[PDB]
């Protein structure tokens, strides 16, 4: 796979599994896992934008 | 037998821990986390630690030899 | 000034083996040989230890043999491969001590200045005995008394440190004397707390039998000594009776409505878990 | 005529004299030897152990020092007991057990002397918890490279003490040299003496701690396990259809309804128990 990492035996470099999930570093606030702040209604007066 | 092995289990986190942070989670307990001597690892977790506490990003406690999340 | 001697658990044992390296021609009932030690502070400390040539005669119990020469050269040898280690003094078993040992000590006083002398136990193992440290003072006696020896005695305890532990934890088991007690530990601990109790008692029991019988010459200075415990002891009083009620009702209290209550109640969570669990795989197998 | 699934017996008085001299110099490689009696054919043991004095080479073959050989053996020949030699053994911190190329040749100086010469390799600093990271093992020859190294025959304890670990095999196992099992000679009368002089309490089996920090500590559970009671209110007036045999294993968090609970009522149960039976004994003992 592209960018495939896998798992290595530490002693012989043997495959162990291949990992999933490639390579993320630093995509903590991206993807905010919690969304409900504010609602689509309480803005008002902004409907052309909207 | 039992408290044998709560108690081996108990004693293998009062160690000098090295400080490394997690990065990924594969699936239930292993996961990949990257120590802060650089050579990003990949090693089982235990069982102990609530695992909603591992977002993308904890400093966490490792092993030195085994190397595991303690 | 000794407070207390350290004893490393590799210098006993390296002593009952060497009782019973001499056990195939075992006619001798003691084994002498050198202590080694690491003096550090008024407390002591013992790590390491070897034997020597020794012999003594039951007739005028006076002729006795340390070997200066062999204690010379293997101790150069343990000074050669570890000179953190010096000699701090000497041991011997058979705990009822043959009385030539001011010779012994006051030879090897020329090694060590405040020599240290212990005595381990092979044989008797079995009720509260460990090992004995005695300590080499001498006054004449006392105020209007003649000369005299009289060891003194320091405290001991068998010490610990990391990698015997290692070799310790590896060589027990079978029951280990588990980590901290549940209820039947602590009992246990109480019995034979208690069976060792009368068991000092039941040596000085014989002790003020046999002086106030009419056999040994008395002591004077053991006798106040024991006086004093006696008037020392506690009685009932009104003070004790309602203060004793005051504090173990308050110790039962947590027992009573806080243990016994919650305990039964998750094991009756348990009862309504399992017998709706129980009928609703009864009732849905057809 | 050759090599079976042997036999290595050490004494409990080798093992302790093992692992204190490889933690004194635990960076720099320790050395010593090893003095027991070859018994038969396929078992052997070793009752004694000797150190060596360091050398600035290392573990090789001229750190063993023939003026120091010979005397040592001397001075244990009247006291104690004389017997052969029967192998040696090194210290390596970093890593577990295997025989470097500096100890396949020593092996073969003593192999070509004695019978077979068992090695010995101890991590000090690895053997810590509660298991020991020791190892033995025996040069193997090339001359048998058309049969079956590792002669091995009518057993079935070979599967048994350690399959060949991959650290381990990575390096000359198992075409230069082979391992050999180890158990202890363990006996009562020192079993019993190392048991009961290392852990004991005679007059502590009868104190009080008294009541200060005691009665104190009764206040230390109560208080949170008030708020988890109220905890245990909360998951047990829910009890909601959730699929309820998915909903207690998606929140498996070692928690409140059974874990967090009762556990506590042991603690407090046992700690005030053995306080007060303490108390009325004292009470009936002394006067
Ligand atoms: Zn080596």
């Amino acid at each position: 796979t592209p960018n495939c990492r896998v798992a290595l035996r530490n002693d012989s470099y043997t495959l162990h599994k291949i990992l999933p999930n490639k390579v993320d570093p630093l995509v903590s606030l991206m993807m905010v896992e919690k969304v409900p702040d504010s609602t689509y209604e309480m803005i008002g007066g902004l409907d052309k934008q909207i | 037998e039992f408290l044998h092995a709560q108690e081996e289990v108990k004693r293998i986190q009062s160690i000098p821990l090295v400080i490394g942070q997690f990065l990924e989670a594969v699936d239930q307990n292993t996961a990949i986390v990257g120590s802060t001597t650089g050579s990003n690892y990949y090693v089982r977790i235990l069982s102990t630690i609530d695992r909603e506490l591992l977002k993308p990003n904890a400093s966490v406690a490792l092993h030195k030899h085994s190397n595991a999340l303690v | 000034a000794v407070q207390k001697v350290v004893v490393h658990p590799l210098v006993l044992l390296s002593v009952v083996d060497h009782f019973n390296r001499i056990g195939k021609v075992g006619n001798q009932k003691r084994v002498v040989g050198v202590l080694l030690g690491s003096w550090q502070k008024k407390v002591l400390d013992v790590s390491n230890s070897f034997a020597v040539p020794f012999d003594e005669d039951d007739k005028d119990d006076s002729v006795w043999f340390l070997d200066h020469d062999y204690l010379e050269n293997m101790y150069g040898m343990f000074k050669k491969v570890n000179a953190r280690e010096r000699i701090v003094g000497w041991y011997h078993t058979g705990p009822k001590l043959h009385k030539n040992d001011i010779a012994i000590n006051e030879l090897m006083k020329r090694y060590c200045p405040n020599s240290v002398l212990v005595i381990i136990d092979v044989k008797p193992k079995d009720l509260g005995l460990p090992t004995e440290a005695y300590i080499s003072v001498e006054e004449v006696h006392d105020d209007g008394t003649p000369t005299s020896k009289t060891f003194e005695h320091v405290t001991s305890e068998i010490g610990a440190e990391e990698a015997e532990e290692v070799g310790v934890e590896h060589l027990l088991r079978d029951i280990k004397d588990t980590t901290v007690g549940t209820l039947s530990q602590r009992i246990t601990n109480q019995v034979h707390g208690l069976k060792g109790l009368n068991s000092k008692l039941l040596d000085i029991r014989s002790y003020l039998e046999k002086v106030a019988t009419g056999k040994l010459p008395i002591n004077h200075q053991i006798i106040y000594q024991l006086q004093d415990v006696f008037n020392l002891l506690p009685d009932v009083s009104l003070q004790e009776f309602v203060k004793a009620f005051y504090l173990k009702t308050n110790d039962q209290m947590v027992v009573v409505y806080l243990a016994s209550l919650i305990r039964s109640v998750v094991a009756l969570h348990n009862l309504i878990n399992n017998k709706i669990a129980n009928r609703d795989a009864e009732k849905k197998e057809g | 005529a050759v090599d079976t699934a042997e036999q290595v017996y050490i004494s409990s008085l080798a093992l302790l004299k093992m692992l204190k001299h490889g933690r004194a110099g635990v960076p720099m490689e320790v050395m010593g030897l090893m003095l027991g009696e070859f018994v038969d054919d396929y078992t052997v043991r070793v009752i004694d152990v000797f150190a060596m004095p360091q050398s600035g080479t290392g573990v090789s073959v001229e750190a063993v020092d023939p003026v120091f050989q010979a005397k040592m053996l001397d001075m244990l020949k009247q006291t104690g007991r004389p017997e052969m030699v029967v192998g040696w053994y090194h210290s390596h911190p970093g890593f577990g057990c295997w025989l470097s190329g500096v100890d396949i040749n020593t092996q073969q100086s003593f192999e070509a002397l004695s019978e077979r010469a068992v090695a010995v390799v101890v991590d000090p600093i690895q053997s810590v918890k509660g298991k020991v990271v020791i190892d033995a093992f025996r040069l193997i020859n090339a001359n048998m490279m058309v049969l079956g190294h590792e002669p091995r025959q009518t057993t079935s304890n070979l599967g048994h003490l350690n399959k060949p670990s991959i650290q381990a095999l990575i390096h000359g196992l198992n075409r230069h040299y082979y391992s050999i099992t180890i158990n202890y000679r363990k006996n009562e009368l020192e079993q019993k003496m190392l048991l009961n002089l290392h852990k004991k309490s005679w007059m502590e089996g009868l104190t009080l701690q008294d009541y200060s920090e005691h009665c104190k500590h009764n206040e230390s559970v109560v208080k949170e396990m008030l708020e988890l009671a109220k905890n245990y209110n909360k998951a047990v007036e829910e009890e909601d259809k959730m699929t309820p045999e998915q909903l207690a294993i998606k929140n498996v968090g070692k928690q409140d309804p059974k874990r967090h609970l009762e556990e506590h009522v042991d603690v407090l149960m046992t700690s005030n128990i053995v306080q007060c039976l303490a108390a009325m004994l004292d009470t009936v003992v002394f006067k």
